[PDB]
RNA sequence: GUUUAUUAAAAACACAGCACUGUGCAAACACGAAAGUGGACGUAUACGGUGUGACGCCUGCCCGGUGCCGGAAGGUUAAU
RNA sequence: GCUUGAGUCUCGUAGAGGGGGGUAGAAUUCCAGGUGUAGCGGUGAAAUGCGUAGAGAUCUGGAGGAAUACCGGUGGCGAAGGCGGCCCCCUGGACGAAGACUGACGCUCAGGUGCGAAAGCGUGGGGAGCAAACAGGAUUAGAUACCCUGGUAGUCCACGCCGUAAACGAUGUCGACUUGGAGGUUGUGCCCUUGAGGCGUGGCUUCCGGAGCUAACGCGUUAAGUCGACCGCCUGGGGAGUA
């Protein structure tokens, strides 16, 4: 979660949060408890991941 | 993997923010991913490892 | 155990009893009994001061130990008994030096059960000890308000008081009312909650049951003439007035606490 | 006044508004500025521009403290946050840490239903 | 008589009462003719997260074979004792003796 | 299920010898032992509807074997249910 | 069940049950120039007041008026 | 009588199978307090709502309830409904390896009995979040809706009831035979284990396809192919799964 750097620093370059929290994990927990849509969203996500 | 007190090994199999790493990344056949995770959780109860990095 | 009576003869149709097989079927312990003469609701002037009281069954008073002074001596619960003067049951207990006393019976307490009053008592239900030694967030009954005086809070059946704070020489207590009250922390209190909760589930069923607990009928105000009650009169049913006591003071809302002496000790009124 | 010389910039980016609070290391606030309090009410208070002018305006109003070092703590998602920390090192601050402190439940409370728009 | 692995943290300020406790606990095991296989005192070790805040605490690893009743009263001993925070007793995984 | 020492004891009591562990009296007695032990378990719990399904498999299977042994040798049947205290 | 002893026994009163409201104990409340007493040797699962009146299905909308509860900013406001 | 069906015993394996008890960490809400100050929240835009009685933000302490991120996977277990932190206790089943034992003890099953999501009902608790009803704000021609702000039953626990679902692989159960390929998961045997290998042999499962079948679509060794046993059900649409 943290970053620090010594005096050679210019830019933020914190892409630790395109790794874990920001993009998916908080936008996922904005909306409803189903049990049902996730079983089919994961079903078609794993059925789309195919050659 | 079988053991939870070896937190060097467990600390390899965990990310920088306390989260268990998927076997999609680290190899780790599923039996040992299950033993692994369960050992990580037993270690987080004992405060050998952290649950997160914002305690 | 609550029991609906079978509806033979109306009068029994709606009765729910609270039976208790663990109460002592027999005579109470005699040298802790005394005469309790019934008053009728009438003061030393003869006048009815509290209305609706009178008749009912003859009752003998049972000296219940509210103080719990025998400190450090253990006591085994000899039995549980029916007390007519209270909602709760009383436990007759026997100290190790051969002295029997009646206490209010807490919830889990059966016959053959160790209780122990005093500072170094174990924290388990039935043990009276000062509230600077009880943990915060514990259900506690038979609470003293002044040290040494006797228990006055949470005595009625199924009733507890939760200790929520220990700020200094005082403990903040959530009374069963919902009211937060400060009590001095040297005041003893008995652990657990007092134990006949199912008392509130009984339904009495007929008019004579109320009569035999000593509760005479209540004539309602609007049924009277105007000379009697402020509600009075009127050619069929006629209310038209703001509801009052028989002495003209507003019922239905109007707050009647005036103390100013114990307002220091009230952290929050009930709601 | 009181001359703290190190603080924390808690930026609270949400979807509708970013709110920047500059405090000390004890956690006592020294001065705040929101994107909605900088003009542009409404669809324009959730933009990176509004967040950066919110952060410029929060860099002002802590001149009375002589803050030179600060950590940055970032909550929530939002069109803000990224631009926000930029505005902070456009205001002479030595930005030391950038932590992201978004609250994530470990499957706690049930989130609200919504949005059949 | 099955196997158990007991660990328990102790409050750091009562660390000097640690080996005494150990003896008593081990004594309780020998009250039931159960045997104790390893025993480790791991020292005051830094906690990964604060608990009542209280950082660095004193760990004791035990690994006892016993009947389940003395293990149960050992658990209640860990309940009431204010010294010990976080016990954990586990599975058989038949008797171990090694280090980590 | 049942202890190894318990199963060995019942095989030793009901079989022709040890290693005769599949005879009809032996299977019936092992099922009986487990049925009674789980009477103790299901007096408590009472909402372990999954474990009970295993128990009713034991009851039904015991019943099938008693029906077999009844229509093969009735003397073994009467000695068996006499010894196990079943049939009520 | 009770009631107009002596023209009214009833659909009226009562009632169990329900609800609202007051009451933290030196309780509210009542009798009492006061002391005191009843409430109660009870303690909110208790006690007082008010309405409705077993049980079953239910109890909709209105807070502008009158009351009550709460608020404290401003206006007005006694003795001094 | 016999062992190739069915079952018992020995040793292990994997598992969110069940029931009871305990505990842990994040987060939401509330309460008390510190800093601090003019907005916060919300939306397509707004307003209702909260806020100088000091909100929102932020830090500290506390209470409480529910759910258990990451692992997590057309992964696993269960007859089905379903089951997801960690630990203990009680307990069911499955599968594998070699050997021993019983000896057809088997398959299906009308009536019968049991289990059976969710909502609902009864009694007693609990009540943080979410949220039918409800209220207000908008939107609109209207808006008893979608959207916003609140919000009660309910959701949670104990015991009892109900007895249903697109309770669905829209595919009854049991058994036998019939070309293949790529995986997943869990056992086991053999070989320089010369490593994250090579060769087999089981259990469960996913995708694609051959013959065959099928109205077609598709199914395709887990069949909707080729057969056998027993059960359940169908007979034009509506009326009506109603009286």
């Amino acid at each position: 979660i943290k970053v620090r750097e010594n005096e050679p620093f210019d830019v933020a370059l914190r892409r630790f949060k395109r790794s874990c929290e920001k993009a998916g994990v908080l936008a996922e927990v904005r909306r409803r408890e189903f049990y049902e849509k996730p079983t089919t969203e994961r079903k078609r996500a794993k059925a789309s991941a195919v050659k | 993997e079988i053991d939870y007190k070896d937190i060097a090994t467990l600390k390899n199999y965990i990310t920088e923010s306390g989260k268990i790493v998927p076997s999609r990344i680290t190899g780790t056949r599923a039996k040992y991913q299950r033993q692994l995770a369960r050992a990580i959780k037993r270690a987080r109860y004992l405060s050998l490892l952290p649950y997160t990095d914002r305690h | 155990a609550v029991v609906k009576c079978k509806p033979t003869s109306p009068g029994r149709r709606h009765v729910v009893k609270v039976v208790n097989p663990e109460l002592h079927k027999g005579k109470p312990f005699a040298p802790l009994l005394e005469k309790n003469s019934k008053s009728g609701g009438r003061n030393n002037n003869g006048r009815i001061t509290t209305r609706h009281i009178g008749g009912g069954h003859k009752q003998a008073y049972r000296i219940v130990d509210f103080k719990r002074n025998k400190d450090g001596i253990p006591a085994v619960v000899e039995r549980l008994e029916y007390d007519p003067n209270r909602s709760a049951n009383i436990a007759l207990v026997l100290y190790k030096d051969g002295e029997r006393r009646y206490i209010l019976a807490p919830k889990g307490l059966k016959a053959g059960d160790q209780i122990q009053s005093g500072v170094d008592a174990a924290i388990k239900p039935g043990n009276t000890l000062p509230m600077r030694n009880i943990p915060v967030g514990s259900t506690v009954h038979n609470v003293e308000m002044k040290p040494g005086k006797g228990g006055q809070l949470a005595r009625s059946a199924g009733t507890y008081v939760q200790i929520v704070a220990r700020d200094g020489a005082y403990v903040t207590l959530r009374l069963r009312s919902g009211e937060m009250r400060k009590v001095e922390a040297d005041c003893r209190a008995t652990l657990g909650e007092v134990g006949n909760a199912e008392h509130m589930l009984r339904v009495l069923g007929k008019a004579g049951a109320a009569r035999w607990r000593g509760v005479r009928p209540t004539v309602r105000g609007t049924a009277m003439n105007p000379v009697d009650h402020p509600h009075g009169g009127g050619e069929g049913r006629n209310f038209g007035k703001h509801p009052v006591t028989p002495w003209g003071v507003q019922t239905k809302g109007k707050k009647t606490r005036s103390n100013k002496r114990t307002d220091k000790f009230i952290v929050r009124r009930r709601s | 006044r009181k001359q703290v010389s190190d603080g924390v910039a808690h930026i609270h980016a949400s979807f509708n508004n970013t709110i920047v609070t500059i405090t000390d290391r004890q956690g006592n606030a020294l001065g705040w500025a929101t994107a909605g309090g900088s003009g542009f009410r409404g669809s324009r208070k959730s933009t990176p521009f509004a967040a950066q002018v919110a952060a410029e305006r929060c860099a002002d109003a802590v001149k009375e403290y002589g803050i030179k070092n600060l950590e940055v703590m970032v909550k929530g998602p939002g069109p803000g946050r990224e631009s926000t920390i930029r505005a902070l090192n456009a205001a002479g601050f030595r930005i030391t840490n950038i932590t992201d402190v978004t609250p994530i439940p470990h499957n706690g409370c049930r989130p609200p239903k919504k949005r059949r728009v | 008589m099955r196997h158990y692995e007991i660990v328990f943290m102790v409050h750091p300020d009562q660390s000097e009462q640690v080996p005494g406790m150990i003896e008593r606990y081990t004594a309780a095991i020998t009250g039931a003719e159960g045997k104790i296989h390893r025993l480790e005192d791991w020292g005051r070790r830094q906690l990964a997260y604060p608990i009542n805040k209280l950082h660095k605490a004193h760990y004791v690893l035990m690994n006892v074979e016993a009947p389940q009743e003395v293990i149960d009263e050992l658990e209640t001993t860990f309940r009431f004792n204010d010294a010990v925070i976080r016990s954990m007793v586990m599975r058989t995984k038949h008797a171990v003796t090694e280090a980590s | 299920s049942l202890s190894t020492e318990a199963t060995a004891k019942i095989v030793s009591e009901f079989g022709r010898d040890a290693n005769d562990t599949g005879s009809t009296e032996v299977q019936v007695a092992l099922l009986t032992a487990q049925i009674n032990h789980l009477q103790g378990h299901f007096a408590e719990h009472k909402k372990d509807h999954h474990s009970r399904r295993g128990l009713l498999r034991m009851v039904s299977q015991r019943r099938k074997l008693l029906d077999y042994l009844k229509r093969k040798d009735v003397a073994r049947y009467t000695q068996l249910i006499e010894r196990l205290g079943l049939r009520r």
